[PDB]
RNA sequence: CGUUGCCCUCGGCCGAUCGAAAGGGAGUCGGGUUCAGAUCCCCGAAUCCGGAGUGGCGGAGAUGGGCGCCGCGAGGCGUCCAGUGCGGUAACGCGACCGAUCCCGGAGAAGCCGGCGGGAGCCCCGGGGAGAGUUCUCUUUUCUUUGUGAAGGGCAGGGCGCCCUGGAAUGGGUUCGCCCCGAGAGAGGGGCCCGUGCCUUGGAAAGCGUCGCGGUUCCGGCGGCGUCCGGUGAGCUCUCGCUGGCCCUUGAAAAUCCGGGGGAGAGGGUGUAAAUCUCGCGCCGGGCCGUACCCAUAUCCGCAGCAGGUCUCCAAGGUGAACAGCCUCUGGCAUGUUGGAACAAUGUAGGUAAGGGAAGUCGGCAAGCCGGAUCCGUAACUUCGGGAUAAGGAUUGGCUCUAAGGGCUGGGUCGGUCGCGGCCGGCGCCUAGCAGCCGACUUAGAACUGGUGCGGACCAGGGGAAUCCGACUGUUUAAUUAAAACA
RNA sequence: AGGGCGAAGCCAGAGGAAACUCUGGUGGAGGUCCGUAGCGGUCCUGACGUGCAAAUCGGUCGUCCGACCUGGGUAUAGGGG
């Protein structure tokens, strides 16, 4: 809390909004441009680059992923799903 | 180095219009170097007398059209500059002439 | 406007050479009631078939 | 246009059918020797006065050798 | 100072419509209308994003004009695709190929055994 | 060998066609020339595209190696094979380097915004010249002017997410910001791209500046001299480049052009061939239409030479934050459809007013106050971001000084030997650096000074306390309603 | 144009046993503020009102990186757009 005590990226929209909606955008507006880890090189450089699609720059490998996250939730919990139900199947 | 510059008077002086030792005496006084006007900042140029031509023969650096800028200003004073014109013969040179 | 095509630029030429005023002589013919060409256009009054 | 370093190669191409008028400038401290054809004028400095001089005679045939001034 | 016009009926300032100053032998300052900026090709692969080297970066119409080997280079895959894309190409291709031999041979011996 | 007829063989497309004088789209520039046209005429330098058959010529393909003889030897013949180019560890290179249908790829082909850097044009400064103006006094003066097209070749200067060596924690490298590294950092060596910058061919012959002649004339006449050297930068304009930021916005197609993978074919048989996405040269051609001028306080539209309207490019000095205003050069005008003489009332547009200070009026309407900068100082309230230039204060000129902020280059001196310079060996090793040489510009402080005047013109917020409405930015009745209406 | 405010991220220093917090920088966000060109059109209920003008003029104003301004091309036509 260096130069804003509870604003911080959300500082940018001055009073504008209301203040829970500048909450609310808190949470995407930081992990939207967080620089997250490619799992294929394992640099801090996955980076979205439009909604749904995050590049690592170094990797090279655009991979669909979340609107404001490499990850949703859904998407993890149905890739596991997924995984058991094959096993299930294939034996 | 040796810069040589003539400042030739030939015929305003054969008219008889101009004297060319009063012109050398200005000379000898005005020409300034290095921002002081008597004395010629010591034995350092040298102002020549030959009739008409006077030649001016430097040691230091000096500047050719300061010789037209004191003849201007000679011939300002005499009021001369109205049929009297100073023009480059040559390099190293000027030459008093007529319109 | 210096893009012209082709089929305005002849256009223009033909309007050109109508603007001519009368031949005197025409006056002088037997059964004349012309005087004065009365179809002479003025580019800075009346602007042409466009 | 194009420079060219060797005597040799300038007669050569002097020699040529396409060939015309090869004028030679004279620039004090050079002497060029322009010679003009079809596509290019070809120009060969010459640093030496006598050297040119005695070129001079090389040309061959009846051509232009137009000095210039 | 001496100021300048266009050359050419195209007022605007576009794409297609830029310069440079030029000075002279007349000593006068005048436009110059400039050719645009051609770029090397890009790499078959896809993912290298760096363009190719050893080729005349112009505008492709031009590419006709020039010879071949300003347009290419002296490889497998030359001009068409950067190196590091070749050579692990190459070493995938053949590695690929070996574990197919192997998977044969596992299949002959599986067959062999039954 | 062409040309055609027939037979077989192969062939996806994708919609005929139209649609841009600002999108895409090969290739032209310098000088001259007119009463009026010039990238179009003339001179000179180029260039693209198409054709080029019989192939016009070189060069490449390609002229090896073997064995057998004969010859002192250089070599000559006989006979056998090879030959769709070579160099580099590599990035990749070299003037050419066969090849079809088919396939893959690229280029054409990409938003806005910020920051930083390089390159030019212009400005600036210090000097050289040539011509000027000033000269009562002063002024080595002030003013002008001081050049090199495209296309080639060279070289700086930029950039690289290219390569090789190698192996980094005491972690390093490094940007204004970042950002990069065992998926290879630093360090060394290279490779490629752009090169609009220099040099050079062009090209001094041409241009410009000066002095000077030839000619009653006509005359694009002819000569001299010159066209120099440096330095600066949050400078401005354009541009090339790198690197970030923003998006529930992700920012054109196609014609055209190339590369690669493939390997169906073709070539001649030991001096030559087919081959040149041909290398260098040579020859021939490029039709059609537009091209005057105005482009706007007089060539356009508003009935007109109408204070209206109507899309762009270029863009000097001073002051200054500044493309603000004010004054200036370059260039341009004649005060906007008239003149003269008066200076009454009413006006229109400006100003100023003693004492009071909104008593005026529906209402502070109108005008006035405030205004820049630096330094202090800053409330209630709050969505904690704001409020905020809150409010409220002080200073500001001229002059003469001081202090503080940067770059470049330099020691390998002693001894030896070789030609002030090199090479070797030994000291030295400024390793607290010191010395000389350059150059913008700011900031702070101090003295003195003036009839307290100083952001001296220009530019340039009046504040405060509360209530009502609508969250906000946005939009709206062209021509009486900008709002609390719509969004 | 030119200024103001100075959001995330980043650096250092200081404290903290940790959590993390302070101080100084840097950085340059925003349907952010001032303010030019631009776009507009509040008030003077000013000028004009047989006008310059069948809606103009002057000062004063709003906005000026965004639901921004704007040329050309193209689409929608009358109980229709
Ligand atoms: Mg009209
Ligand atoms: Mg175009
Ligand atoms: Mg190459
Ligand atoms: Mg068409
Ligand atoms: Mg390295
Ligand atoms: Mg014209
Ligand atoms: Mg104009
Ligand atoms: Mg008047
Ligand atoms: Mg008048
Ligand atoms: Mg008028
Ligand atoms: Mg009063
Ligand atoms: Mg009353
Ligand atoms: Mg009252
Ligand atoms: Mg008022
Ligand atoms: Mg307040
Ligand atoms: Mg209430
Ligand atoms: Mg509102
Ligand atoms: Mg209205
Ligand atoms: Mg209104
Ligand atoms: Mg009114
Ligand atoms: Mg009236
Ligand atoms: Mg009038
Ligand atoms: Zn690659």
């Amino acid at each position: 809390a260096k130069r804003t005590k509870k604003v911080g990226i959300v500082g940018k929209y001055g009073t504008r909004y209301g203040a829970s909606l500048r909450k609310m955008v808190k949470k995407i507006e930081i992990s939207q441009h967080a620089k997250y880890t490619c799992s294929f090189c394992g640099k801090t450089k996955m980076k979205r680059r439009a909604v749904g699609i995050w590049h690592c720059g170094s990797c090279m490998k655009t991979v669909a992923g979340g609107a404001w996250t490499y990850n949703t939730t859904s998407a993890v919990t149905v890739k596991s799903a997924i995984r058991r139900l094959k096993e299930l199947k294939d034996q | 180095q040796v810069l040589k510059f003539t400042l030739d008077c030939t015929h305003p002086v054969e008219d008889g219009i101009m004297d060319a030792a009063n012109f050398e005496q200005f000379l000898q006084e005005r020409i300034k170097v290095n921002g002081k006007a008597g004395n010629l900042g010591g034995g350092v140029v040298t102002i020549e007398r030959s009739k008409s031509k006077i030649t001016v023969t430097s040691e230091v650096p000096f500047s050719k059209r300061y010789l037209k800028y004191l003849t201007k200003k000679y011939l300002k004073k005499n009021n001369l500059r109205d049929w009297l014109r100073v023009v480059a013969n040559s390099k190293e040179s000027y030459e008093l002439r007529y319109f | 406007s210096s893009h012209k095509t082709f089929r305005i630029k002849r256009f223009l030429a033909k309007k050109q050479k109508q603007n001519r005023p009368i031949p005197q002589w025409i006056r002088m013919k037997t059964g004349n009631k012309i005087r004065y060409n009365s179809k002479r256009r003025h580019w800075r009054r009346t602007k042409l078939g466009l | 246009p194009r420079k060219i370093e060797e005597i040799k190669d300038f007669l050569l191409t002097a020699r040529r059918k396409d060939a015309k008028s090869v004028k030679i400038k004279k620039n004090k401290d050079n002497v060029k020797f322009k010679v003009r054809c079809s596509r290019y004028l070809y120009t060969l400095v010459i640093t030496d006065k006598e050297k040119a001089e005695k070129l001079k005679q090389s040309l061959p045939p009846g051509l232009a050798v137009k000095e210039l001034k | 100072v001496q100021r300048l016009t266009y050359r050419r009926r195209l007022s605007y300032n576009t794409a297609s419509n830029k310069t440079r100053l030029s000075r002279t032998p007349g000593n006068r300052i005048v436009y110059l209308y400039t050719k645009k900026v051609g770029k090397a090709p890009k790499s078959a692969c896809g993912v290298c994003p760096g363009r190719l080297r050893g080729v005349r970066a112009v505008r492709p119409k031009v590419l006709m004009r020039l010879s071949k080997t300003k347009k290419h280079v002296s490889r497998a895959y030359g001009g068409s695709m950067c190196a590091k894309c070749v050579r692990d190409r190459i070493k995938r291709a053949f590695l690929i190929e070996e574990q197919k031999i192997v998977v044969k041979v596992l299949k002959a011996q599986a067959q062999s055994q039954k």
